[PDB]
This record gives C-alpha cells, structure tokens and sequence, in this order.
C-alpha cells in the first residue's frame, strides 16, 4: 500500500568534521584506573562525515549513524540487499510503545513511509511479507541527540546506543562520550545496503559514517568509564 | 629436612631455606543459573526428512538444559567424533550459541568432514574451517532414505568457479561454461548442470548406501553463559579459602564482598596482567571479590649440629594466624619478615649472629 | 610455571633441576645486596653524639643534625630526598 | 626543595625494576602456540594424551621467559655491585680523610 | 643488509680532537691550576 | 627473523613480548656509549687555544 | 604444514637472536668498565700530578 | 633537510650553534625555539 513520491525531495551532500566522537565500549570486562590499548573496528578521529539536510546508502562494513532529531522524527532502519521479497531483510521500528524487530522477505517500493493521522495509526511501509525469520521486542530506544553504532560480525547484530541533550545549534559537539552496548541480535544477515525512516504528517538531519579497523588507546577512570582515548595513526604525535 | 636439601649428615650454624608453605583449599562451590528447561535434541535429529547437501539445513539452539550423556552412549550411530573437547566432558561445560547443521550424503564422503580436508564435498558443497571447535555425528539411513523406486531428490553441487569458504550458503544453479564460449543457458558441449543427482537404491552396496551427517558447533566464552550441562547449584561461602565454579569459570581462592561499583552489563571486572578480580554471581547478581590463599617460602634456623639438635622455624610474610606439625611446640613471635616459633623474645640487644632481617635476628643461648 | 597443578608439576620434574639454580640465583643476588648495604655504612665501631651545647665557630650545621621533634630522628635534607623521589 | 629532576639515578633503577617485574608476569598471557593462555581451560576440556603437549607448550615458553628475567637480574645486580663499591671506596676515602 | 643498522656516533672525530687540542694547550700553558 | 612475510609475523605474534625486550637492550647500549664518550672527553668547560 | 616449518625456523632464529643479545650486553659491561677506567686516569694523571 | 643520519622533515636549520639538549647525530642536534 504506497505510492511513488511525486516530490523528489533532495537533501544536499554535506560534508564535516567528525571530530573525537565514535567510541564505544568493546567488551565486558570491567577495568580501573588503566590505559589499555586495543585493536577493532572504529570511526577515525577528525574524518569526512556525511551529513543530510532519504536515498540508498551502502552498509560497507559498519555504520555510525547520528541524528539530532527533534519531537523523534526518525522512526527507524531497514537493512537488506535489494530490498525485495527475493532476499531476506531486516527491519527496525521505534513506534508509539516497545520497539519492534523483524527479519522477513519484505517488499518496498520506491519511497517507504509511516505517516501519521490527526488515534495516531497508520502502517503502509511495505507491500507483502511472506516468509519471517525472527520477531524481538523490547523497551522503545527514544534538543537531543542519539548516537547509534551497528556491527554485524559473525552473526551477531551489535547495536551500541548513546543519547544526550544538546545546546548547540547546528554542528557535532566537541566532546566525548562512551557508547554502551544496548542490543545484541544472535541473527545472521548478509547485508549490503540500509535506508531511513521518517515520520511523515499525513494530513531532517542526520550524520553517517563508516568504520575502519584501527588500533585505539582508551583510558578508564575509577569508576570504569572511559574518558579519553588515542587514535594509533592519526599523527607522528600520537 | 635440613640434612635432606644439603645432602649431608652435618649442618653448619645459619639459616637455610628448606621448602614453601600454602594454606590448602577446603570445599567447593558451583553457582549456575536459574535455567532449568530441557533442550530439544530429538526434535533435530529424529526428524523424518533432512535437506539436502548443498542446501544443509542448519538450527540455532538457546537457552535449554541439553544432556551429552544421552547422546554419546547412544550406540544407533555409526560416527561420534568430536575435535575441541572430550565427550565426557562435555557435560561440565557450560556454552553459548550451539549450532547444529544437518545434511545427507554419500557412503564415501564421511571422510570430507573434516579441517584442511580435500575432496569434493569438501570444497564444493561444505567447508570446514581449519580451526573448527565441536563434534561431528554420522549414521546410516538406508533403511529409510533409500527407495526401491531410486531417490534422486538428493543433489549435491558438481561445478563451481571456486571452492567454497567455510560456513557459506551456496544456493545459486546456474549453468557452467566448461569451454571458452557462453552457454546462454544451453546444456550441450562443455556446458554442465552444477548439481548432479543420486542414485540411492536399496540393492545398492557399502560405499554408497544414503548417510545421514550432523554437526555441532560452539563457542568459548564470548557472551554471559545459556546453555550448560546437567549440575546442581550450592550456596555462597565467605572469608574460606576455597576452589569455585563460577558460571563454567573455575578458580581457587578467598571470597569476599566488594564495594566496586560495576555497570549493568559487565560480567566480571579485573586489574591487569589477565588477572580477574571481582565476578557476579549469576542468582544474586553481587560484586564478589577474588583474593589468593596466602603462601610463602619457609626457613629453619640452626646453630649448629656440633652444638645442639633444636631449631627455630620462620614462616616468610605470613600474618601468625594460621600457622598449622610444630604449632604448639613453643612460642609464636611475629615480626616484619613473618612469623617464628621456636626461640624467645628478649628484650636485650647483642651482636647479631644470625641475621633473620627487618632489623631484628637471633642467637643460640635455648 | 603451575600454578597449583599436578600434571604440570609431573611433566615439570622430567625437565631434570634447573629450578634449583634459579633460586639459588636469586638469593646469592638477595645476600649481595645486603653484603652492599653493610659494608658501605658499616663503617664505624661505636655510636657517636654530638655535645648538647653546639658553638662550632660560627658554622651552622642545623639543616643536616638529626632533629629529635622528629620520630624518624632524620634531618632536613634526609627528608627532602625521600619525599622527592617516589 | 625547589628544583625536581635532581635524583634521576634511584628512580631509573626502581623504574627499571618495576619494569621487569611488569613484563614477567604479563608474560603468562601468551599463547605460544597453544589452544589456550589459561592451564586450567586445558585441563578442564580436553583429554591428558594432547593435552600434555599443550602444557609442553606453556612449560618450554615460561621456563625461557623466566631464563631470561633471571640472566638480566644477574648483569643489573653486577652492575649494581660494582656502583656500591665505588661509592664505598668514595665515602672512605672522602670523609674519614682529606683526599 | 638484512634488518641489521649502524648508527653514527654523536660526536665526530673533529670534535674528538678539538677536546684534545683544548686540553693539551689549557695542560701546556695554564699548568694544573685549570683543572 | 620473518622478512616482510604476514603469516610469519601473525604467527610471531603469538609468542609475547620478546622483541620489546631486545629492541630495548640494544639502544641502551647505544645511549651507554655515546655516554661513556661524552663523560671520557668532555671535561673542559672552554676551547682553549 | 607451513605453520609447522615456519614455527621450527622462528624457534632457531630467536635462540639465535637471544645468545647474540646476552653476548653483546656482556661485552658492553666489560668496555663501560674500561671507559671508566680511563675518565679516572685523565682526571688524575692529566689535569694534575699524581 | 639531509643529514649524516638521514632525512629530517618539520625542523628548520640555521647557521647558529648553541648547546645541544635534544641529541639526533653526526654531530647536530635539535631544539625549540618552532
Ligand atoms: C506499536 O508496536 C507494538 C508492537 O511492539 C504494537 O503492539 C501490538 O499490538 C497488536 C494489536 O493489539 C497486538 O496484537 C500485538 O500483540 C502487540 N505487540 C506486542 C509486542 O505487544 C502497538 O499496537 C503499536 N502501536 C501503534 C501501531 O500505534
Ligand atoms: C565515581 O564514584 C564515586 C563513588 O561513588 C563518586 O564519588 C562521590 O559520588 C557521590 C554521588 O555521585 C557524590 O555525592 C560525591 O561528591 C562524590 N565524591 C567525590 C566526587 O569526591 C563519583 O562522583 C563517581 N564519578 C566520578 C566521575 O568519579
Ligand atoms: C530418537 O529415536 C530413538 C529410537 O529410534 C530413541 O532411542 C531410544 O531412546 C529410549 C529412551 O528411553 C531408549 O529406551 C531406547 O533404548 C532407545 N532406542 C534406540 C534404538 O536408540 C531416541 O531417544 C530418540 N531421540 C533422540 C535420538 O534424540
Ligand atoms: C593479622 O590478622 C589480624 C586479624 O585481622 C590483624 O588484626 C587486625 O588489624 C586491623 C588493623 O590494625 C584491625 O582493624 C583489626 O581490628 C584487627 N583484628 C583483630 C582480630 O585483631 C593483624 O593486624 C594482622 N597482622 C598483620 C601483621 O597484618
Ligand atoms: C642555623 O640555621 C637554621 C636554619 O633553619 C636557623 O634556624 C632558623 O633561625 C631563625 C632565626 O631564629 C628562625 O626565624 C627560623 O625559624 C629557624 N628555622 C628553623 C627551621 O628552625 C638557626 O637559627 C641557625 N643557627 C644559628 C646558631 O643561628
Ligand atoms: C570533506 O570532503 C569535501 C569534498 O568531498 C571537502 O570539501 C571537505 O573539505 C572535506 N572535509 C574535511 C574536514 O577535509
Ligand atoms: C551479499 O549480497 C551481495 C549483493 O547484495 C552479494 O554480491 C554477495 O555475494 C552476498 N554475500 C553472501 C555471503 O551471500
Ligand atoms: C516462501 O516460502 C514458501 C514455502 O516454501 C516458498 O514457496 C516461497 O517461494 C518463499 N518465498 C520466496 C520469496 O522465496
Ligand atoms: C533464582 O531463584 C532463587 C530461588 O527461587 C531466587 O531467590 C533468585 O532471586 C533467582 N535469581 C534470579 C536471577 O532470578
Ligand atoms: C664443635 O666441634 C669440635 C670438633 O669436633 C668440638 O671440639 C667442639 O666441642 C664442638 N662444639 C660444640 C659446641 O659441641
Ligand atoms: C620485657 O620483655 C617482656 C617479655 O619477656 C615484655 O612483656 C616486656 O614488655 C618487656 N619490657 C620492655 C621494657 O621491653
Ligand atoms: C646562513 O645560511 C644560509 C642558508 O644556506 C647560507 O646561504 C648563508 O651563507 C649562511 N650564512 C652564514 C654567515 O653562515
């Protein structure tokens, strides 16, 4: 049940400063007062970030996804291949109550969308769904910005999440935070490209980047949080 | 003791070092968690029809109780070979992310399963990888996968560009240009169909008779333990030098409650150097503490065989609380460098003959 | 090497004594040490004291006598040295 | 009091020191070909007949990381040794008498 | 080579004998008193 | 010991830190000559001519 | 079987390597001792009598 | 700039002398002034 968008609406290629954003933590053993190094998968320090002002995106390796949404616009993610019943695909959704999950050979057309009536109850984003493979559900992950990094590496579907108010206007903060791990998804999915969900009135800002496999210095503080951390080729310096 | 480590029927006044103490473990403690539902092992094995090789089917099983023991003594298959872990082990193990494949092949072919293995199926239909961890099960199904009638619903892939990565799906048939020219979809010359049949029949011989082939994978410690063996969980036990048995994690020490202040999804905390610290027990969920059992090097200190027979016993950086053979021979004095019993405190102050250290040392008189 | 472990020390002790001289090592390096520390401040028979009047000529010699308020019974410099270094 | 920096010699050596006493036991870490850093793992998972090739592993590996901790202690205490003489042979020569 | 490196010491050999130069004429006119 | 060969050094790798220690002694031996040159020569606070 | 030939040669080469080492830092001992000998004997024999 | 020892990149060189605090060879050295 969708329609082709007449509007094409464009969003320009903007490119920025990813600055010292991107960490998360890589396991699950706690550690104090120590500075360990470790090599894996991470964005590197002061790279060319992609920012939109909702076409298709390669899923390369990893993705960093950040948006700065306002009255939780974004709604959610869907990740696959060609994005047809041919292929298994992946979809994530951040409805009114708890989150949903589902794996299945899901039909899109050109411009999927949720839309909204002004009760609120409108759910057209695919066309068909014949076969599933897993269904999950748990507590809904939503001025405000939220961080968001996606892993798939060994049939594991690693989803770090980090949200904090913001005061600045328009740019990335100059900060640094941790990345908890929120999600893990014990289901294999061998993809390839991944799109954008918006919560269009039926009556948009966001930031992507890749990772890269480097070697990290971290640093943990008393408490076991990380405060600081050292790109290993960056600089002659670091 | 002395005579014994010098080797000789003499001893000369001095203090010798003879052997090490350690404070001995007493009992044991396992700690599993509240997980109790039985894991459905027949449900894959007893099924009536298995895919075929080229399209292996393959489950995923979590949170269960699945018993080995079953299993292993079952004598109705005819292969039970595992690579990683000895089979009577396998129940004091407790894993996460057990895999199961299940396939049909030939009579001949059991022996392609296996790491850096050569063959057909091998590198055409299945591979392997060369650091494989499990165990591998296979039986005979001619019984029932063999039909008079000829079953040649059983295909495996002939032709390929390439061999084929460890754990990847292959379910492309297209055709295959054996030649230098394109085949447009045209099975003539140097043009082959990449999936070749059977001819499973009955009166058929050993070597190709239909068999039924099983895999099982794991894991070693990447993720908070689901699935364990059969055991019994006990209490909590505190300030005992004892051995636990921690969620699979097994070690010897002092249990002790700990003010760390964890987040809610670390398992187990450390230090450095690989040494793990403070764990949480899986029922509780408390910040435990880990601590050696105290030990140390021992020493006597003699004047003499020429001029008596009774020596003084130091125990090396030991607090003169648990001592215990020679307890209760004497006094207990408790010093800098350990704890000594055996000589008497003074409070005089002469040469120094025999240096013990901290400053202090001692004398023949007693 | 062990650990606590029997089979280690089983397949341990078919490696013949090198133990043995690993610790023998380590103690005769134990008793050098304190062979050093003694024959370099051992250098006096009796313990000597100073007059309690001090008129040295005008020469003030305050900053390096042991002070008594201290209980280490150490001097000023004594004391800069080893709060400086860790 | 004021200026820092002025006691490096001490410092080097206990700083060196440490530093060896680090790198001993870190050493227990490592592989060395085996399935496993940790002996209680292979002991608890897989039969003796292999198994005692493992432990072979660890075994060769410590024993000639700890051959080597004991062969640079030897030539740090030489050195030491003679830096004491000398300051000994000074503090005779120097305070009981006018050199 | 085959990951074996020599490097150059600090001090050249001009500089090795312009200490000597300047200790054999401070030894020559000045007596001991320069030292 | 490898000579620019990746499967060597991975399974070099494997055996710890040996090779921090060596590099290390080497250039303490390094900063020790230029040391015992400097203390042996340099005694003169001028150029004298 | 290329770990198993490439572990044996790494094996010889680091013994190898190791004996070199331990020979070098004994050497270098040995001429520091030397070198000090000689600083005592141009401060004394040189910038005064002895 | 090109040295006995090799090449040096991010350091400028004059025809001063003064006394050298940060070794690099040959018989020249490096310091902060840049
Ligand atoms: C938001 O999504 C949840 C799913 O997580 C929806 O809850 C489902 O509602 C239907 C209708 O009664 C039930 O049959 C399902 O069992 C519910 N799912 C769960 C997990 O409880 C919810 O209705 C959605 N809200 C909307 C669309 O406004
Ligand atoms: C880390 O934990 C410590 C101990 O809980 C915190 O120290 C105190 O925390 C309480 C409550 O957060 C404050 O009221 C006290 O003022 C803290 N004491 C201090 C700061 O000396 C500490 O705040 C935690 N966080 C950090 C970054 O150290
Ligand atoms: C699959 O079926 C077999 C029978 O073909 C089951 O094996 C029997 O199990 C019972 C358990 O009480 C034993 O008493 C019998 O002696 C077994 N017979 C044989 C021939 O093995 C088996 O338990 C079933 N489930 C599996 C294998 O998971
Ligand atoms: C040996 O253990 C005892 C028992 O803990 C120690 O005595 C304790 O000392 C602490 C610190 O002075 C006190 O807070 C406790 O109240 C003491 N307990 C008892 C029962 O006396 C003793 O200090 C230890 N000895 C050494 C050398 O550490
Ligand atoms: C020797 O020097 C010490 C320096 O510490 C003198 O002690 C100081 O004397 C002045 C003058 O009375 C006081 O203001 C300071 O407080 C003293 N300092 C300390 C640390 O006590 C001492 O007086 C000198 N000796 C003589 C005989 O003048
Ligand atoms: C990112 O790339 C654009 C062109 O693609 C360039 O104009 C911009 O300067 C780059 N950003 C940085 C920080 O180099
Ligand atoms: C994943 O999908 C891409 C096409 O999107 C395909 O080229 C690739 O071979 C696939 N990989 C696997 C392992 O299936
Ligand atoms: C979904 O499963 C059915 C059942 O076998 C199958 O017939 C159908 O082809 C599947 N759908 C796709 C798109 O493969
Ligand atoms: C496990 O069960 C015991 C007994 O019912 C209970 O006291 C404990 O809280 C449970 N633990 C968890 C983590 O559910
Ligand atoms: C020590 O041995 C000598 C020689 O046998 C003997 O004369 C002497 O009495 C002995 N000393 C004591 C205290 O027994
Ligand atoms: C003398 O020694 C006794 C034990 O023999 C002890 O109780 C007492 O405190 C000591 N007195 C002094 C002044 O050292
Ligand atoms: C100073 O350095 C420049 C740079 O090469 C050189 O051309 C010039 O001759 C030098 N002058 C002196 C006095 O050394």
């Amino acid at each position: 049940q969708c329609v082709n968008l007449t509007t094409r609406t464009q969003l320009p290629p903007a490119y920025t400063n990813s600055f010292t954003r991107g960490v998360y933590y890589p396991d699950k053993v706690f550690r104090s007062s120590v500075l360990h190094s470790t090599q894996d998968l991470f964005l590197p320090f002061f790279s060319n970030v992609t920012w939109f002002h909702n076409p298709v995106l390669p899923f390369n390796d990893g993705v960093y996804f950040a948006s700065t949404e306002k009255s939780n616009i974004i709604r959610g993610w869907i990740f696959g291949t060609t994005l047809d019943s041919k292929t298994q695909s992946l979809l994530i959704v951040n409805n009114a109550t708890n989150v949903v999950i589902k794996v299945c050979e899901f039909q899109f057309c050109n411009d999927p969308f949720l839309d909204v009536y002004y009760m609120k109850s409108e759910f057209r984003v695919y066309s068909s769904a014949n076969n599933c493979t897993f269904e999950y559900v748990s507590q809904p992950f939503l001025k405000n910005l939220r961080e968001f990094v996606f892993k798939n590496i060994d049939g594991y579907f690693k989803i770090y999440s980090k949200h904090t108010p913001i005061n600045l206007v328009r740019d990335l903060p100059q900060g640094f935070s941790a990345l908890e791990p929120l999600v893990d998804l014990p289901i294999g999915i061998n993809i390839t490209r991944f799109q954008t969900l918006l919560a269009l009135h039926r009556s948009a800002a966001y930031y992507v980047g890749y990772l890269q496999p480097r070697t990290f210095l971290l640093k943990y503080n008393e408490n076991g949080t990380i405060t600081d951390a050292v790109d290993c080729a960056l600089d002659p310096l670091s | 003791e002395t005579k014994c480590t010098l080797k000789s029927f003499t001893v000369e006044k001095g203090i010798y070092q003879t052997s090490n103490f350690r404070v001995q473990p007493t009992e044991s403690i396992v700690r599993f968690p509240n997980i109790t539902n039985l894991c459905p092992f027949g449900e894959v094995f007893n099924a009536t029809r298995f895919a075929s090789v080229y399209a292996w089917n393959r489950k995923r099983i979590s949170n269960c109780v699945a018993d080995y023991s079953v299993l292993y003594n079952s004598a109705s298959f005819s292969t039970f070979k595992c690579y990683g872990v000895s089979p009577t082990k396998l129940n004091d193990l407790c894993f996460t992310n057990v895999y199961a494949d299940s396939f049909v092949i030939r009579g001949d072919e059991v022996r392609q399963i296996a790491p850096g293995q050569t063959g057909k199926i091998a590198d055409y239909n299945y591979k392997l990888p060369d650091d494989f961890t499990g165990c591998v099960i296979a039986w005979n199904s001619n019984n029932l996968d063999s039909k008079v009638g000829g079953n040649y619903n059983y295909r495996y892939r002939l032709f390929r560009k390439s061999n084929l990565k460890p754990f990847e799906r292959d379910i492309s048939t297209e055709i295959y240009q054996a030649g230098s020219t394109p085949c447009n979809g045209v099975q003539g010359f140097n043009c082959y169909f990449p999936l070749q049949s059977y001819g499973f029949q009955p009166t058929n011989g050993v070597g190709y008779q239909p068999y039924r082939v099983v895999v099982l994978s794991f894991e070693l410690l990447h993720a908070p333990a689901t699935v364990c063996g059969p055991k019994k969980s006990t209490n909590l036990v505190k300030n005992k030098c004892v051995n636990f048995n921690f969620n699979g994690l097994t070690g010897t020490g002092v249990l002790t409650e700990s003010n760390k202040k964890f987040l809610p999804f670390q398992q187990f905390g450390r230090d450095i150097a690989d040494t793990t610290d403070a764990v949480r027990d899986p029922q509780t969920l408390e910040i435990l503490d880990i601590t050696p059992c105290s030990f140390g090097g021992v020493s006597v200190i003699t004047p003499g065989t020429n001029t008596s027979n009774q020596v003084a016993v130091l125990y090396q950086g030991v607090n003169c609380t648990e001592v215990p053979v020679y307890s209760t021979g004497s006094n207990v004095f408790q010093t800098r460098a350990g704890c000594l019993i055996g000589a008497e405190h003074v409070n005089n102050s002469y040469e120094c003959d025999i240096p013990i250290g901290a400053g202090i040392c001692a004398s023949y008189q007693s | 090497i062990c650990g606590d472990s029997t089979e280690c020390s089983n397949l341990l002790l078919q490696y013949g004594s090198f133990c043995t001289q690993l610790n023998r090592a380590l103690t005769g390096i134990a008793v050098e040490q304190d062979k050093n520390t003694q024959e370099v401040f051992a250098q006096v028979k009796q313990i000597y004291k100073t007059p309690p009047i001090k008129d040295f000529g005008g020469f003030n010699f305050s900053q390096i006598l042991p002070d008594p308020s201290k209980p280490s019974k150490r001097s000023f410099i004594e004391d800069l040295l080893f709060n400086k270094v860790t | 009091s004021s200026t820092a920096s002025a006691l490096g010699k001490l410092q080097d050596v206990v700083n060196q020191n440490a530093q060896a006493l680090n790198t001993l036991v870190k050493q227990l870490s490592s592989n060395f070909g085996a399935i496993s850093s940790v002996l209680n793992d292979i002991l608890s998972r897989l039969d003796p007949p292999e198994a005692e090739v493992q432990i072979d592993r660890l075994i060769t590996g410590r024993l000639q990381s700890l051959q080597t901790y004991v062969t640079q202690q030897l030539i740090r205490a030489a050195e030491i040794r003679a830096s004491a003489n000398l300051a000994a042979t000074k503090m005779s020569e120097c305070v009981l008498g006018q050199s | 080579f085959n990951g074996l490196t020599v490097l150059p010491p600090l001090l050249t050999d001009e500089m090795i004998a312009q200490y000597t130069s300047a200790l054999l004429a401070g030894t020559i006119t000045s007596g001991w008193t320069f030292g």
